[PDB]
């Protein structure tokens, strides 16, 4: 049984972390991931994040940091330690170091 | 040819020459590093175990008693806590009496090394131990044991440790 | 030994007389017959009990916490019959033994005794319950004149150093033992594990003694060095390097 | 209220003195627990940022591996995202303990050659994601435990001990008044 | 299966430590083969006269335990060769580079 | 506290104090085993040496367990038990066995109306033998991949805990010295066999 690594991002960043033999669709046929196509509404991103963030299948959610900045409202509001949310990179983007919603607790200590 | 140690307060070039000629092919040509010394790390068996707990290589126990006689063991595995005997037949006991003598495994039984919470012992064959040391590294004993067929390693069956070193080949 | 016995059902004026016969004998033996005298006075709280009973027969008003207003002057008359004097080779040393109610050091008897005498040795219910003898706790205990008793030509040169280092390691060991149940022993450093080994061996080897076992100051100091040798000499912060050079290594 | 409302007696002195040593002991043990939680916390913080530095390497190399594997094969992303099914690589949820606090962590498990190089480089990457997630979910839990412990230490020092000491001073005062009346 | 994999590793280690000994000795395969030995006898003599070395690999261990003793010993030799070979080859490489700067153009000599 | 108690303690060689926590938890006899004392023990130890030999060690170890647990019982109010080592959990749980199945005694039931000294030494000898073997199992499996816990011992040895807690029910009016000793000795063998089976 275990737990799953959910993914939200660009289509190649959804193909990565999947081609490794990773991620399913559950009994309701809802997938472990969503592709952010260029026209995707900010609601479809935050509401799919909210669905992965409250699903017992999941242990980690991976989110491109440029869309983690779009879902920044629900994302930094996640004070729980049950799932992890990771503000991952993309081919077109700076790497994951700055802003991080968990790391920023240590506001003068890293 | 006298081997490349990092120090020693018990041993001398008389002892290092005569030891380096006996150690197994497994350590021929390695530098000797001091894992533990009662004269530097403080005197307790819990410290000797704690300092040995990271190793994965043979060791040489060296002892000096209150009669200044040097003796010990070469042991194929680190000194550690155990509920049963361990080690393999390249293990041996040695003593400078003042002749160098070495007592290699007799073939009779596999009772090489054991270590309780409160003592450390080598050899077996009845109630006998070739070497036994208490939790304080203060009292110890040696008798003839059938694993090695040793002589009494000290001048006396019961001895007091003056100081002790454990070397390792790394 | 000269021995004076007053029983619990003897007349209570004999209890008033007893310290005064004892100290009048100690003053003759020390300041005329030139002896060094040790005076042991057993249960001063039983003396204070009788002093209150005499005061009530005089119809005097009970003073503070029930005892006579002059009880400081009365105890000081017993305790200050002590010391060395110029021109005489004898001396009087005293050990008053006291019992505290509720184990409370703030009661008048142990309180007023602390203003007149120069130290305390402290007998402990937790050491007694753990079955240690003698159950003396070295942390609240003190001898104020210790610096004048110890040292070269009077005990040994290392006594001043070894006493201070043993106290420090016992104090630290008691703190590590308390936190062991808070954090669990797997959180402890290798330094904490040396102190928690010292603590157990100090109470078994140094504090614990037989009621018929006699140790000189030299056996007392040598058992001290057998425990300090648990530590690497660089952790012995209170001992100067001159003392460590002579005494830390085992001799042949 | 300023005082604990026991009634003045030597029994009350005995109780309030026992409480005062209990509170002063409790303070000092909880201050130690705060230091112990803080030490682990600042260690896993350094491991969080160090895992993120390694992610800054291997995720770029895995993204490059995907671009090269796609350049080699035409594509996968059009097909494998639609062709979702059972998966062979997953997480086990796992625990650690620190000064009596329990901390959440995760464990990785299994249930043209550019695609094989890709699978290895994404395996490296998800081991860092499991590592980071473990450290971060521990860190969030441990941060809360530090805040709770410091709150208790402040309550013992600023609420409880003063209330005991005022109570003890009142009892010591009233015992002198009863003694003067007598 | 496990021993069949392990044999194809220890053969690899024996060949590496012999190959590298020819390279360190610089000269020729025959001069090296004259000095390929076990216990102080030639390979043919040793394989012909085999007796199990129960000091090192104890007979009363389970077959799985004997396997892991032999795998750990040969693994240590493979690591210690790698280190000792790196450390010595660097001296030879750098010394030749100084010779390549005694040689070469006046522009770089 | 009061003058009559304070005057009495200067004289009497034995004092038994009440505990209101025991009395209000309906634990009987409700005597406090930490403020009570007896000064006759050195006089009696030659009688115990003559007639029992084993009892002086048992008395000593029982008082250690009861005092060691009283310090742990302060710290668990701060930290909520989670930090505690298995040797020390063993010490909490055996202290409770002693408090509920040795120090507790029903005063009206025929089997415990009067507990003779051969019954008294027999019960405690078994409980201290259990403490040694249970603690030895935990300590001997530190520094190891398999580590014993109180929960492992409780799962493996529930019948021995049931027999130990039941040792009080032996009735000295119904059963003789020989039977009561043999029953306790059989439990000591059941304990040893269970620990040898672990």
């Amino acid at each position: 049984r275990g737990k799953l690594i959910a993914v939200i991002g660009d289509e190649d960043t959804v193909t990565g972390f999947l081609l490794g033999g990773i991620g399913e669709l559950n009994k309701n046929r809802h997938p472990n991931f969503l592709v952010v196509e260029k026209d995707t509404t900010i609601n479809e991103i935050e509401d799919t994040f909210r669905q992965f963030l409250n699903r017992d299948d999941i242990g980690i959610i991976l989110i491109n940091q440029y869309i983690a900045e779009m879902v920044r409202h629900a994302l930094d509001a996640h004070q729980r330690s049950i799932p992890a949310v990771l503000e991952i990179p993309s081919k077109e983007h700076p790497y994951d170091a700055a802003k991080d919603s968990i790391l920023r607790r240590a506001k003068g200590m890293f | 040819l006298p081997i490349l140690q990092s120090h020693s307060a018990l041993l001398e070039n008389m002892h290092i020459e005569q030891l380096a000629r006996r150690l197994p092919a497994r350590v021929q040509g390695y530098p000797w590093r001091l894992a533990y010394s009662t004269l530097e790390h403080g005197t307790s068996l819990k410290t000797l175990y704690r300092k040995s707990a990271s190793l994965d290589s043979p060791v040489l126990l060296v002892i000096k008693d209150m009669d200044n006689q040097i003796f010990g063991a070469y042991a194929t595995h680190p000194f550690r806590f155990s509920d049963h005997y361990y080690g393999t037949g390249e293990t041996f006991l040695y003593t400078f009496s003042p002749n160098f003598k070495v007592f290699k495994w007799s073939g009779e039984n596999s009772y090489f090394i054991n270590g309780d919470i409160s003592s450390l012992e080598l050899g077996g064959g009845g109630g006998r131990f070739g070497l036994w040391l208490d939790a304080d590294l203060y009292h110890g004993r040696s008798n003839s044991c059938s694993t090695f067929n040793n002589d009494i390693l000290s001048k006396k069956e019961d001895f007091i440790v003056q100081d002790l070193e454990v070397w390792t080949f790394e | 030994v000269c021995l004076f016995l007053n029983l619990a059902n003897d007349p209570t004026i004999e209890r008033i007389i007893t310290p005064r016969l004892a100290l009048t004998t100690a003053e003759f033996l020390a300041y005329q017959c030139e002896k060094h005298v040790l005076v042991i006075l057993t249960d001063m709280s039983s003396y204070a009990e009788a002093l209150r009973e005499v005061s009530a027969a005089r119809e005097e008003v009970p003073g503070r916490r029930g005892f006579p207003g002059y009880m400081y002057t009365d105890l000081a008359t017993i305790y200050e019959r002590a010391g060395r004097v110029e021109g005489r080779n004898g001396s009087i040393t005293q050990i008053p033994i006291l019992t505290m109610p509720n184990d409370d050091i703030t009661h008048p008897i142990p309180d007023l005794t602390g203003y007149i005498t120069e130290g305390q040795i402290y007998v402990d219910r937790q050491l007694h319950n753990r079955q240690i003898y003698p159950p003396i706790n070295v942390l609240p205990s003190l001898s104020r004149l210790m610096k004048s008793a110890i040292g070269e030509g009077m005990t040994r040169k290392d006594h001043a150093d070894v006493s201070n280092q043993l106290y420090a390691c016992y104090a630290i060991g008691k703190d590590v033992q308390a936190m062991k149940a808070v954090v669990g022993e797997e959180a402890l450093t290798s330094d904490d594990l040396l102190y928690l080994e010292f603590l157990q061996k100090f109470e078994k080897n140094f504090i614990t003694q037989g009621p018929y076992e006699n140790r000189t100051v030299y056996e007392t100091l040598d058992i001290g060095w057998q425990l300090l040798r648990i530590f690497p000499k660089e952790m012995l912060k209170r001992i100067p390097q001159s003392t460590l050079s002579e005494f830390y290594p085992r001799d042949s | 209220k300023d005082r604990i409302e026991i009634f003045p007696s030597r029994m009350a002195q005995t109780i309030m003195k026992a409480r005062l040593k209990g509170a002063q002991t409790g303070r000092n043990l909880l201050k130690k627990k705060s230091d112990a939680l803080t030490l682990r916390f600042r260690q896993i913080l350094k491991k969080i940022i160090e895992t993120k530095m390694l992610m800054g390497e291997v995720m770029r190399e895995a993204a490059f591996s995907l671009a090269e594997a796609k350049f080699t094969a035409g594509d996968f992303s059009t097909t494998v995202i639609q062709n979702v099914n059972k998966a062979q690589v997953k997480i086990r949820a796992k625990k650690d303990n620190v000064a009596g606090v329990t901390l959440p962590v995760f464990e990785h498990y299994h249930e043209g050659e550019q695609l094989a190089k890709l699978k290895r480089n994404y395996a490296k990457a998800v081991e860092l994601l499991v590592e980071l997630a473990s450290l971060q979910t521990s860190f969030v839990t441990l941060d809360e435990a530090i805040k709770i412990t410091n709150r208790r230490v402040n309550a013992i020092e600023h609420v409880i001990i003063p209330r005991i000491e005022r109570t003890l001073a009142y009892i010591i005062t009233e015992l002198d008044e009863r003694e003067r009346e007598e | 299966d496990e021993l069949a994999k392990l044999d194809a590793f220890v053969e690899g280690v024996v060949k590496k430590v012999a190959q590298y000994m020819a390279d360190v000795l610089e000269d020729s395969k025959d001069k090296v083969q004259e000095n390929l030995l076990a216990s102080g006898v030639d390979l043919v003599t040793y394989i012909t006269r085999f007796q199990w070395d129960m000091a090192k690999y104890p007979i009363k261990q389970s077959l799985k335990n004997i396997s892991e003793i032999i795998a750990k010993g040969v693994t240590q030799i493979d690591n210690d060769l790698k280190s000792r070979a790196s450390a010595y080859n660097n001296l030879k490489g750098n010394l030749q580079n100084l010779e390549r700067k005694n040689a070469g153009s006046l522009l770089t000599r | 506290s009061d003058p009559v108690t304070s005057a009495t303690l200067g004289i009497v060689q034995v004092f038994w104090g009440l505990d209101k926590k025991l009395a209000q938890r309906k634990h009987f006899p409700s005597v406090n085993w930490l403020i009570s004392y007896s000064k006759y023990m050195r006089a009696l130890d030659e009688y115990y040496d003559k007639h029992f030999t084993e009892f002086v060690p048992l008395r000593t170890k029982a008082k250690e367990i009861l005092q060691e647990e009283e310090d742990l019982a302060e710290i668990v109010q701060l930290v909520g038990k989670a930090s505690l080592a298995e040797t020390d959990k063993i010490t909490l749980e055996v202290a409770k066995l002693i408090k509920d199945d040795f120090l507790q005694q029903n005063g009206y039931t025929p089997y415990d109306r009067f507990c003779p000294f051969y019954k008294t030494v027999g019960m405690l000898s078994n409980m201290i033998s259990f403490y040694d073997m249970a603690r030895r199992a935990v300590e001997t499996t530190a520094q190891s991949d398999n580590k014993i816990t109180w929960s492992i011992i409780r799962e493996h040895m529930g019948e021995i805990l049931y027999k130990l807690s039941s040792m009080k029910f032996k009735d000295p009016v119904k059963d003789g010295e020989a039977k009561i000793k043999a029953d306790y000795a059989q439990l000591l063998e059941d304990m040893q066999n269970a620990f040898r089976s672990l």
